[PDB]
């Protein structure tokens, strides 16, 4: 259910770290599978094994993302005092970036990966902040 | 014209990064910068705390 | 009625899916094509016959139509498929790749 | 409509089998005749976003 | 020409340049409210028409 | 959204409400911008066709001019209609429901505490 | 080190990088019906996830 | 082509739009649906060459598979509330599904990759239908219905559309393919303000429309089709290199040119609605049109690229093409946003 | 302001239906006679700013940039003369074409009144620019400068965009009249913080920060003589201009959303100054000197005082001046050596001895001589900035020392030194570039003695 | 004649007539407050029509 999802919202950064972690986990998981079936889908590979591997890589990858993100962001606003400080999500985002950079072995991606994801967690707790709206209905 | 060939357009072609340019890069880019903002920043908010109390006499800025 | 629609809107989106799954032969495609252009026909077919709308009866047979014609359009290109490729398999459908 | 061509020219090309109350062969009127003239008949004028 | 030409043509720039800006304001409330509620002639989206209902005695009295 | 607006008349270019309001003046600023498209049209057809780029077809230059000021005034007119409509519908629908749209009142600059912020 | 090189590669040249990577990861497509076809099947079972959980 | 064929399958494209737009019903409107469809396909194959067989193959396995998805949604929809007509009240997985499949025949991603093959594969006269006079139907259909439409859904689409044409224009050197991955871009920004205004996406595929068919226009001029290619009008034909500059900036949609009067005017109203993120964005991405487009304007107009010996005989030729449409369009394409009030 | 207008818009009629001969003496002329029509915006006997019409209007910041636009179109004209000499004659007539179209847009977003006029007017400059560089330009590269000078700048614009729909949401309009006389005041909120990035970040890439300065040593040494002066003279005050007129709305939050573009411009300033010492392209050492002078307008528009905003305007003309004199020199030795090293040719005095006066006074201009309006400008800044902060005196002094050091190493380089007497194809220097040369200084040096006309509005 | 390419030479001074005459127009549409600001309001003087006109 969606329940589970917006429960990562029931309680400010810092606490319940463990059932944070395994929300992101599973949300990246998830975007990894969604990628690793349009890959598969279009980009054929030689063998049905060759497949499943690819499957296997793209979603431990996005679990391994989104996990990481998750950690760093609750230690983050746990050990400093800051609960609701973008600066959390941004140095999570990072972590997240870098995780990814090892995962394919560079150091490039390892850079800009943590900028731009940074950049986008901090932006999106900005947003549930600020009261920002993604995909809202016509108000005119 | 090699010369100027090789210390312009040769350059970023035959650049490669490594541990030792990344550090170089990032202090003496970042690193005065933070310096030079901790010496504006200190001596802002020492100015704004005098001002506030009153200690600091303004006795004939006029122009500021 | 509600079982009858439920199997049957079942059967149009079994025909969908092996529709939108290939397997080699464009004659095999354009036949689940035809399955789902029946089960539509169904369908409208008992709405009407379960509401006593006799002015809707009119609309299955207009579904026929165009369906038939578009089957007709279908069979002419795999013709011309067949005639440049010696067979009607899609994989021979990759030029437009580059 | 997009393009109100039939309600312009006067004409009734397919307004009048929209729905299950409208005239039937030998008068043979369709299930629910009497609660969908009601439902549309209370949903015009009225928006229909007021009438939803 | 001398300060009153130009001191009062800015008064009339001012005073064009606030309406047109209330109007715009006042135009975004009033698209909203009628949006929202279906009260007003704009955003009245349609359904379908009587006139093509069929109120003839019928073969069957209760219909 | 103004499709639904009462009174509303299906595929009419100018419904006869219109002639209430005052026409364009015909030297309008907008007018002659169509004027001037007009005939950088026709330059545009002789320098294509590889033609004395403004010696060369002075009657279809004529044409395009005229038929681009002429479609002119008329869509002038139509605009002009859709936007008195939008503020008549406005103002009545404002005036109808004034519990939605109080006025609001002013105080003036005395009483207000605007806070201040040094530039130091 | 820094205005010939590391800027260039930071701003101008990191971006440009990213976007043909991101070109030459999705252009590239093998160009055959049933592969499309699985894809847009994989757009039918998502849009119908989606309506699902949002409710 | 005979010249009965020619009127019957000319005036059958012409009649299924028409039917659509024309018709109160759902099922009118899939028959105008089914009309283009049928029609549209013996004019993309009339060159019986490996190509063209293969692109009216593509073409109609999908919008058959279109076509029958949307005739689902009507059949239900007729189920549930016995009229053939769609209400606030009808089921949402139906107004769900007429999206997807109206979507999958305009062409919009991620059912987009079928548009790029075919436009490749079918000559220009026939690409300007295509990619013009095909989408006034599905729009419409889909314009109709706007008050019901999923706004989370529109703007996933709108949004993937946007992405995924920016990146694939930069790739392609064919300028079919160019001109695909355009109309899918400017698809998107359509969609994206459907939901909220249809006024606007009305506006803008007006304005693309004026666009489109110029530059196609201007291609079949010397039946151009690469970027090599059309690199030699500095010497084939030298006139026009200006205005295709002007066209294909536009196209992009830089301030002074029309093409930002859509853009422009669509970021204004989904900030009114609220909608900062997705606007932001889509403003955002809508750059890298610019870069290929600015890429195509380099190799044409501001450089000169080889040419070769035989081009002097294209030269001594006369030369009878260019149409009176071509400058009109052109000129109130590119030189029309004083007028910008008007439009909207 | 629309009898400045239509002459300016007239002047390309004129361009295409004058006579082969005549067209470059006509146009040239009544660019003249339209930079004297525009001396009429001076005459501002009130505290009043006019204000011509609902679209255009003028202020004390606006006057000396539209009189400096004016005043360029000619000394364009005449400096673009030589080296479209073989061009055929449509080709001439574009060039001449494009710098009228440049001059007009200019000229009227500088008297734009909605920031949505300007949003358009400003950027409409790419286009006529994009192509000046691009067709006309000698090198390969010029291709790759035409990409970064128009994506940078649609980058920064695009935020901007959506910054002032939301300004014109949230507040009704976009006359600056209004937003003036009704802003309110901005609250610390991590939204207000974006806003204010996404108003300032368009103009602080027009106006090249440290970071965002990759631009320009490309578009320069990419782009013709023409391109060079119009961009170094006018484009490059677009940004500072938009900061100036959109930074009333922005307050508070200047106070710490300024800390990180102040540190960067004072030191880039440093930075690029330095850059100049160890430059082999004359071209691009001019430009990093107008980066580092940029840094310091930034400076001091991000700190808001009267003597920044004052000192600021003046160093933005002094500076136009000034480097665009610089890059007419250069590109006057350019069209005889046909090379940008600055090595390659020396002791120029010895062959063109007034020409070397010439550069002896560009030279002090940029290293700031008294009383010049150039130093009056620099001094007004640093007495701000020392105010703001006394230690920032250090920085100031540093880019002092080093700016009075590369000019005169241009110099020595240059003008100093045995001639290279394996240079046959010295030509003496025309009579153009003579007076273009003179055209340029002698509005530097009335305005040296008339400083109150190009202050600010803040004094 | 050599008005065949002198005529060209009446663009420009045209140009400028035309301006002023619309600077003129543009002043005209802005009239109200002609003589109702509070700073420079006045009766007028006797044998007088409008103040700046
Ligand atoms: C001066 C400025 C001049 C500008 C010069 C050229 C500018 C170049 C830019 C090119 C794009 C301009 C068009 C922009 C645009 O289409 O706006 C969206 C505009 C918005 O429409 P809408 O408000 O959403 O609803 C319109 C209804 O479909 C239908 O609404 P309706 O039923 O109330 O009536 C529609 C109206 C439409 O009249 C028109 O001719 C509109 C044509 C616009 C295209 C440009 C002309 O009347 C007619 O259809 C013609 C009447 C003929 C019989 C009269 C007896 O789209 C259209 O109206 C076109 C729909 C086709 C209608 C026919
Ligand atoms: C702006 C984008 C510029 C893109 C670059 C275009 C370019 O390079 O031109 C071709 C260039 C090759 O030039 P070419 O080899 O010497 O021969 C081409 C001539 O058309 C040779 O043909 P022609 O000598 O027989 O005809 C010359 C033609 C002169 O026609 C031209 O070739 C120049 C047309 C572009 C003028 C740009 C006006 C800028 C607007 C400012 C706002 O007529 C005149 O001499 C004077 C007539 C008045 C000017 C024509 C204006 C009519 C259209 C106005 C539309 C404005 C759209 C904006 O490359
Ligand atoms: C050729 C001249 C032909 C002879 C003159 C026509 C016969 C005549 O005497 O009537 C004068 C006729 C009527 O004057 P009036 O209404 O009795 O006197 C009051 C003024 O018109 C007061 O004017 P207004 O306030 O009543 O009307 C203003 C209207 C004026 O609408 C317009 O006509 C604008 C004309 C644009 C020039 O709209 C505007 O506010 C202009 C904004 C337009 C956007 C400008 C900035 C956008 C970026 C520029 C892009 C330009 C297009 C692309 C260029 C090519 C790129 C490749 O006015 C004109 O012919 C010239 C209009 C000048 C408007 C300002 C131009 C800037
Ligand atoms: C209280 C405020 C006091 C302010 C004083 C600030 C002092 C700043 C010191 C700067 C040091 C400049 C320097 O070292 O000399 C550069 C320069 C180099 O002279 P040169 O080495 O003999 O050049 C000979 C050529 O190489 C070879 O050509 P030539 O030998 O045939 O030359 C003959 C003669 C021919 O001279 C002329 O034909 C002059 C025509 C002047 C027209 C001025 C029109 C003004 C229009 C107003 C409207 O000299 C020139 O060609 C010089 C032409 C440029 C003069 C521009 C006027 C600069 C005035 C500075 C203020 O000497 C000067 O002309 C500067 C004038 C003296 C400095 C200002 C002292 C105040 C006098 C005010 C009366
Ligand atoms: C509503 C819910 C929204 C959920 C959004 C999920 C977004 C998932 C991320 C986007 C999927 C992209 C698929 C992909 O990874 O690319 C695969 C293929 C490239 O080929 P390959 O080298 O094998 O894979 C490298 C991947 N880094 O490249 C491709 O396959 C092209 C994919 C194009 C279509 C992507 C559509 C994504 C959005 C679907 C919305 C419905
Ligand atoms: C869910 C999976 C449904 C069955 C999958 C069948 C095997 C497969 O690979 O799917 C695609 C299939 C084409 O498979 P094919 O080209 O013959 O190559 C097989 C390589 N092992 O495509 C097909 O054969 C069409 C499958 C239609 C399945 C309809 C019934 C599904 C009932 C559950
Ligand atoms: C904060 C936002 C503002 C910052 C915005 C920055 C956006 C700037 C985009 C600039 C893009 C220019 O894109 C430019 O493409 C040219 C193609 O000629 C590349 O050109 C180069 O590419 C590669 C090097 O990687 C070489 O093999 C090639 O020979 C060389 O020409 C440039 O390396 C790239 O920079
Ligand atoms: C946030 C969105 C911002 C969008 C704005 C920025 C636009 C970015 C433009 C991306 C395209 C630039 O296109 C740029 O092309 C050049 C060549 O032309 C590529 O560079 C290429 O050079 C040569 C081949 O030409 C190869 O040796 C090299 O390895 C290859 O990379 C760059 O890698 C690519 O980045």
């Amino acid at each position: 259910v969606k329940r589970f999802f917006e429960s990562y919202h029931e309680v400010p950064d810092g606490t319940q770290c463990h059932r944070k972690t395994y929300i992101t986990t599973a949300l990246g998981g998830i975007c990894g599978i969604i990628g690793s079936a349009y890959s598969v889908s279009l980009n054929p590979a030689d063998s049905t094994l060759e497949a499943v591997a690819r499957v296997g890589r793209y979603t431990f990858t996005a679990a391994a993302i989104g996990a990481m993100f998750g950690l760093t962001t609750c230690v983050s606003a746990q050990v400093r005092e800051k609960p609701d400080d973008p600066l959390n999500y941004f140095i999570g985002g990072c972590a997240g970036g870098l995780t990814l950079g090892a995962r394919t072995h560079s150091y490039g991606t390892a850079a800009m990966g943590c900028v731009y994801m940074g950049t986008a967690a901090a932006l999106f707790k900005i947003g549930k902040l600020e009261g920002w709206e993604l995909f809202p209905t016509p108000k005119v | 014209i090699r010369w100027t060939y090789a210390r312009s357009a040769n350059i970023y072609p035959n650049f490669r990064p490594t541990p030792k340019n990344s550090l170089l890069g990032a202090v003496a880019g970042f690193g005065p910068l933070i310096f030079w903002y901790y010496v504006f920043k200190t001596d802002r908010d020492r100015k704004e705390r005098l001002i506030q109390e009153g200690k600091l006499d303004r006795k004939f800025n006029i122009s500021y | 009625m509600p079982s009858t629609f439920f199997n049957l809107t079942m059967a149009f989106s079994l025909s969908l899916l092996g529709t939108l799954m290939f397997r080699s032969h464009l004659m095999s495609t354009l036949l689940c094509l035809e399955g789902m252009v029946l089960s539509l026909f169904i369908m409208t077919s008992v709405t009407s016959l379960n509401s006593n709308s006799m002015s809707s009866m009119p609309i299955p047979i207009t579904i026929l139509v165009f369906a038939a014609c578009e089957a007709a359009v279908g069979l002419a290109l795999l013709v011309k498929v067949s005639n440049t490729y010696g067979t009607d398999y899609v994989q021979n459908l990759n030029l437009l790749q580059c | 409509p997009f393009l109100d061509i039939q309600k312009k020219l006067g004409i009734s090309l397919d307004r009048h089998f929209m729905f299950l109350s409208a005239e039937q062969p030998y008068k043979n009127a369709a299930r629910c005749h009497a609660f969908e003239k009601e439902w549309i008949e209370c949903a015009h004028g009225i928006g229909g976003t007021r009438a939803k | 020409d001398g300060p009153e030409k130009n001191y009062e043509k800015t008064l009339a720039i001012l005073q064009i340049e606030s309406e047109k800006a209330e109007l715009r304001l006042k135009e975004q409330e009033v698209r909203r409210l009628m949006r929202a509620r279906g009260d007003g002639p704009w955003y009245q989206f349609p359904t379908p028409e009587k006139e093509f209902i069929d109120h003839s005695p019928k073969a069957t009295p209760d219909n | 959204m103004m499709n639904g607006r009462p009174g509303h008349e299906p595929l009419k270019f100018l419904p006869d409400e219109a002639r209430s309001l005052p026409p364009p003046k015909l030297n309008d600023p907008r007018l002659v911008y169509m004027g001037l498209l007009g005939y950088c049209t026709g330059l545009m057809d002789n320098m294509l066709r590889m033609r004395p780029v403004m010696r060369a077809g002075l009657h279809r230059q004529l044409l395009f001019v005229t038929s681009f000021v002429f479609a002119g005034y008329f869509y002038l007119k139509r605009q002009n209609y859709l936007y008195a409509v939008k503020d008549h519908d406005m103002f009545g629908y404002i005036k109808l429901h004034p519990e939605d749209f109080p006025e609001k009142e002013k105080k003036t600059y005395a009483e207000i505490l605007e806070p201040f912020h040094p530039v130091r | 080190l820094l205005d010939l090189i590391w800027l260039e590669k930071t701003i101008p040249k990191s971006t440009s990088t990213l976007h043909t990577n991101m070109t030459t990861l999705t252009t590239n497509q093998k160009g055959l019906i049933k592969l499309y076809f699985m894809s847009f099947l994989i757009n039918i079972i998502l849009i119908i996830i989606l309506y699902s959980i949002n409710l | 082509m005979n010249p009965i064929t020619l009127a019957i399958i000319y005036f059958t494209i012409f009649l299924g739009p028409v039917i659509t737009m024309s018709s109160t019903n759902l099922m009118l409107m899939w028959v105008g649906l089914e009309f283009s469809l049928l029609a549209i396909i013996p004019m993309l194959i009339n060159k019986k060459n490996p190509r063209s067989t293969e692109a009216a193959t593509k073409y109609f396995v999908t919008q058959a598979t279109a076509s029958m998805i949307i005739l689902l949604a009507i059949v239900l929809n007729y189920k549930q509330l016995g009229t053939w007509m769609f209400q606030q009240q009808t089921n949402g997985l139906i107004l769900n599904m007429t999206l997807m499949a109206l979507s999958m025949k305009l062409g919009l991603a991620p059912f987009h990759f079928w548009l790029p093959e075919v436009t490749q594969g079918i000559p220009l006269h026939m690409g300007l239908i295509l990619l013009t006079w095909q989408k006034i139907a599905p729009l419409s259909i889909l314009i109709q219905i706007y008050p019901l439409l999923n706004s989370t859904i529109i703007l996933m689409l709108a949004i993937t559309s946007i992405f995924m044409g920016a990146w694939g224009g930069l790739n392609q050197t064919q300028m079919r393919k160019i001109m695909a991955y355009s109309s899918i871009a400017h698809m998107g920004w359509m969609l994206a303000i459907l939901p909220y205004n249809p006024s606007l996406t009305l506006l803008n595929l007006m304005i693309y429309i004026i666009l489109t068919a110029p530059m196609f226009m201007a291609l079949m001029l010397n039946n151009s089709m690469t970027i090599n290619s059309i690199s030699l009008l500095w010497n084939k034909t030298p006139a026009m290199l200006t205005m295709i500059s002007l066209m294909l900036l536009s196209l992009g949609g830089l301030p002074p040119l029309t093409g930002f009067l859509p853009k422009w005017i669509i970021i204004t109203e989904l900030m009114k609605n609220n909608c900062l993120i997705m606007a932001t964005l889509m403003a955002m991405m809508a750059l890298l049109n610019l870069f290929f487009y600015t890429r195509l304007i380099y190799s044409t107009s501001l450089t000169m690229f080889p040419t070769n010996n035989n081009s002097k005989m294209m030269t001594h030729q006369t030369k009878t093409k260019p149409n009176l449409m071509f400058s009109t369009l052109a000129i109130m394409s590119t030189m029309t946003l004083p007028l910008a009030p008007q439009l909207i | 302001m629309l009898k400045i207008i239509l002459p300016s818009l007239m002047l390309l009629p004129l361009t295409w239906l004058s006579s082969p001969k005549k067209t470059w003496t006509n146009v040239t002329s009544y660019s003249f006679l339209i930079s004297l029509t525009s001396l009429t915006l001076l005459w501002q006997t009130d505290e009043n700013y006019k204000n011509f019409s609902n679209m255009f209007s003028s202020d004390p910041l606006s006057t000396p940039l539209i009189i400096l636009t004016a005043w360029l179109l000619p000394l364009m004209l005449m400096a673009s003369q030589n080296h479209l000499k073989k061009d055929n004659n449509v080709l001439q007539k574009l060039y001449i074409s494009m710098l009228i179209s440049l001059q007009i847009l200019l000229i009227m977003t500088f008297s734009a009144t909605e920031l949505i006029m300007f949003y358009i007017l400003f950027e409409a400059t790419l286009i006529p620019t994009l192509i000046i560089i691009t067709r006309w330009g000698n090198q390969t590269e010029r291709l790759n400068a035409g990409i970064y000078f128009l994506f940078y700048t649609l980058i920064g614009s695009i935020p901007l965009l959506i910054a002032l729909i939301l300004i014109q949401n949230h507040v009704g309009t976009l006359n600056l009249m209004i937003l003036s006389f009704t802003t309110h005041t901005l609250d610390a909120s991590w939204s207000n913080n974006l806003l204010w990035l996404a108003c300032m970040m368009a103009f602080l890439i027009k106006m090249p920060l440290y970071g965002v300065h990759l631009w320009l040593p490309k578009a320069h040494v990419e782009a013709p003589i023409a391109g060079s002066m119009i961009l170094a003279a006018i484009l490059l005050k677009l940004g500072s201009y938009g900061m100036i007129r959109i930074s009333i709305i922005l307050d508070p939050l200047t106070k710490y959303m300024a800390y990180p573009f102040i540190l960067l411009s004072l030191w880039g300033m440093i930075m690029t100054s330095s850059i100049c010492l160890r430059q082999t392209d004359l071209k691009s050492l001019i430009a990093y000197s107008s980066v580092s002078h940029m840094a310091l307008v930034i400076a001091s528009i991000m700190i808001q005082t009267p003597w920044s905003f004052m000192g600021a305007t003046m160093l933005m003309i002094a500076h136009g001046l000034t480097s665009s004199l610089l890059f007419c020199l250069a590109n006057s030795n350019y069209e005889r050596i046909h090379s940008r090293t600055m090595i390659m040719a020396r002791g120029l005095q010895m062959v063109f001895p007034l020409m070397a006066t010439w550069w002896l006074m560009a030279s002090l201009a940029n290293l700031a001589l008294p009383p010049s309006i150039n130093l009056m400008g620099e001094l007004f800044i640093t007495m701000s900035l020392f105010s703001w902060s006394n230690f920032t005196i250090i920085l100031m002094g540093i880019n002092i020392i080093i700016t009075g050091m590369y000019s005169m190493y241009m110099i020595i380089t240059t003008q100093r030194g045995k001639l290279t007497n394996h240079m046959i194809n010295l030509q003496p220097s025309h009579t153009r570039e003579l007076t273009l040369m003179a055209l340029h200084m002698i509005p530097l040096i009335l305005l040296t003695t008339s400083p109150k006309l190009i202050t600010g509005l803040t004094m | 004649q050599l008005l065949r390419e002198h005529w060209v030479h009446i663009l420009v001074p045209a140009g400028f007539v035309f301006g002023c005459y619309l600077d003129r127009k543009d002043d005209e549409k802005l009239t109200a407050f002609r003589n109702k600001s509070m700073l420079f309001q006045r009766e007028l003087r006797p044998n007088e029509e409008v103040t700046w006109k």
